[PDB]
């Protein structure tokens, strides 16, 4: 059956609540997504940049992780036959201690991140301070000044030529203090992933979009995804919503399946949509119910572990906010049409 | 408002061509070719130095030494070549040591004539005892002139 | 001929892809600046600056690798006695991590793609960066390149200072100055912010002979796309223009990623929803609009 293993109902709870952690659901905005990027990083055309939006919770790090565990599977042949390959490298940007960006500190990590796991493949980059070690981890002083350590950056991604780039919580590139600009701190990475020719790609909540459009060339090297939540005023994305509540019903855990299509105003109006917060919230109330040894899940179990009206008010603000400003229409059509003439 | 014609066109083909490999280092004119103020060989690495922005030593240490296939030349890159220095009047003399300088510099500056720039031609003809001097003579004069009048010191 | 060969039907996907990202159209006003830049370069007229604009995707770095295998196949002949003489040097610049442009950066990155050994070992024989200075200025000096591209010149100004935006290129100007070499700057509309200057105009759809220029290149390109059969795109002209503003070269990339989602797919032809798939965005484009419509009336000085 489509449903949990039976057996796993004799098992004890941990592995129970392994198996529902470890389980991925297949919602359509999530497999539309994922098909977009692919395509997209299957081949950039000259572009430098993907924006995948989306909000707090949609599975921006989950479809990072799939679809980099699907290049590196693509690939895995040729990572065997040809050696100083590496398919998807991926880094997290790091919001700063100061009150500025920390670009050194993005150069060292990319460089760890990228040459760390592998095998002590000797090569020379164009700078003097850093170099491999005796135990294989890689190296940099702190003398060394953050263009060289940019430019051995260069040279290592020439040489292994990774796919693309994965840059989460790409939003924290934003801080920055003083009189910078927001395309100041683009052009750098635009830069970087000019000379060497790298597909970087950046995911990150509604407050990215401040790096959305800030110049003709970085708004024509880029591409955007959108993350779209799961509306109510829309009977599809409803359904869909049902639909993804009956599939996380069938698969959980428990003896007695709950009934939990009925509570979905209550399911939408604290999860807002997305899906990933449903799987937290839902994951909160099974180990509650384990830890009880329950056989069944009750309002007041999703009560429990609900999300308080004041954080939900807080993300459906800024969900608008987003949206608003990334929805397109016909109106926003006809006068770039009008702009041009083209009319 | 009429009907234009639909030309096509043509691509361009962007594909570099192959080029004779460069010389690592410079190639300046030996001065006094062909006239008996010909420049030495020491003063002509001197001054591929000088235009590389480079000190002499820094210059043989790093990129003539391991050219050189003799085992003091090579263990003499990561000490100090006093070897070379303490020994230098035989650079433009005509020995082995100043044939396989001139070789190493031709195959760095792809050059035909820095033998003229030594002995080498009187090697059969010419002894070395006491031909080459120790020290460095110049004449103060010269150096004045030359670059007084804009010429190239040498 | 004047089309893509058929013999690549039979041959893999990879091969069509790699067959067309290598074509590279010669529309009127490409052809047109390039003949511009060689006269300028084969006769200088005492200048040193050939700055050239253009909004992003007219083709001005395709342009300067154009004219980085002319002047080499045309020094060729002299090369062969004749060493240390590169033809043209061509750089990129480089986007400053801080509020100001860095010289010792761009100097160290010209030394490098110079071949100039002992960079580390540099001295200063009696300003940014003095010894890599001079040692630029001599490898200038003694290489003699005809022509000094610096693709993506608009970095220049990231001084943030209008008492400095004019004197950041200082360096450049003294470094020109006494050795004799052509700096070429191919920029953005940026670079309008500050000598030859040439424009990389679009095609815009006010002259009718623009727009006949932009249905001729998709017509070329058209023919060129290696599929089974050969798709009509000359009719959604108004929509290939709408999403590019008449550039040439982001239409080739778009082309090349609807083409390259119909080699996946196993696909014969182009329709109306593949190019929707891959088609910019309605505010990128209006974006890109907006920067090009503030360079073109900057420029519209007489
Ligand atoms: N489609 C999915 N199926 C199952 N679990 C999912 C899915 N999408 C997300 N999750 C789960 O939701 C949790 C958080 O989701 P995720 O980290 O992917 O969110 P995100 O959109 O990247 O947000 P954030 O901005 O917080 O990083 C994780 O436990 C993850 O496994
Ligand atoms: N006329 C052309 N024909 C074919 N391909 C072209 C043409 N012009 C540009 N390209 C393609 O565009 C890419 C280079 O970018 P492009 O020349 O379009 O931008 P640019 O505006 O000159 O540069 P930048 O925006 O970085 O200043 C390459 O993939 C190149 O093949
Ligand atoms: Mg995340
Ligand atoms: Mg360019
Ligand atoms: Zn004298």
């Amino acid at each position: 059956s489509t449903g949990f293993p039976l057996e796993l109902l004799t098992r004890p709870a941990t592995e129970r609540l392994a198996y529902f952690e470890n389980y991925t659901v297949a919602h359509p905005r999530l497999k539309e997504v994922y098909e977009i990027l692919m395509r997209t990083i299957a081949e950039p055309a000259g572009a430098s940049f993907i924006f995948v939006y989306g909000a707090s919770g949609v599975g921006k790090t989950t479809l990072r992780l799939r679809v980099e565990q699907k290049l590196t599977e693509l690939a895995l042949p040729k990572l065997e036959s040809d050696r100083a390959r590496v398919p998807v490298v991926g880094i997290e940007a790091i919001a700063p201690e100061s009150r500025y960006f920390n670009w050194k500190e993005y150069y060292t990590r990319a460089l760890i991140t990228l040459e760390e796991p592998l095998i002590d493949h000797k090569f020379d980059y164009g700078v003097r301070g850093i170099s491999r070690d005796n135990f294989g981890k890689i190296n940099v002083e702190s003398k060394v000044v953050a263009p060289a350590l940019r430019r051995a950056l260069e040279n290592a991604l020439i040489h292994r030529h990774p796919d693309v780039f994965f840059v989460d919580e790409a939003q924290h590139f934003g801080k920055v203090a003083s009189g910078y600009k927001l395309q100041d701190q683009l052009d750098c990475l635009k830069s970087l992933a000019n000379m060497t020719g790298i597909l970087h790609c950046l995911l990150g909540t509604y407050e990215l979009l401040t790096f959305r459009n800030l110049s003709g060339q970085l708004s024509r090297r880029s591409v955007d995804i959108h993350f779209r939540r799961y509306c109510a005023d829309s009977p599809e994305d409803v359904q869909a919503f049902k639909s993804v509540l009956l599939t996380f019903q069938q698969h959980l855990p428990l003896a007695e399946t709950p009934n939990l299509v009925d509570h979905w105003e209550y399911f939408y109006e604290r999860t807002l949509g997305c899906i990933g917060t449903l799987k937290d919230w839902l994951k909160r109330v099974l180990s509650d119910a384990l830890d009880r040894e329950a056989t069944t899940i009750t309002l007041k179990d999703l009560q429990k572990r609900a999300l308080s009206v004041a954080q939900c008010q807080k993300m459906f603000k800024e969900i608008q906010e987003g949206e608003r400003q990334l929805s397109e229409t016909e109106a926003d059509v006809q006068n770039l049409r009008s702009a041009l003439g083209l009319g | 408002m009429l009907a234009s014609v639909l030309e096509t066109y043509e691509s361009w083909n962007l594909k570099k061509p192959l080029i004779p490999q460069r010389s690592r280092l410079y190639q300046p004119q030996p001065v006094g070719i062909g006239t008996p103020y010909i420049e030495s060989l020491t003063g002509y690495i001197t001054r591929i130095a000088e235009l590389h922005g480079v000190l002499p030593g820094v210059l043989m240490t790093r990129e003539i030494a391991p050219l050189v296939n003799k085992i003091y030349f090579q263990n003499g890159a990561n000490r100090g070549f006093r070897e070379i220095f303490n020994r230098s009047q035989a650079l433009n003399g005509m020995g082995e040591m100043a044939a396989d300088l001139v070789q190493v510099l031709q195959k760095l500056t792809l050059r035909d004539d820095l033998r003229f720039l030594t002995m080498l031609f009187w090697s059969n003809i010419l002894t070395p005892r006491n031909l080459f001097r120790t020290r460095k003579a110049w004449c103060p004069i010269c150096y004045q002139e030359r670059h007084q009048n804009g010429l190239v010191v040498y």
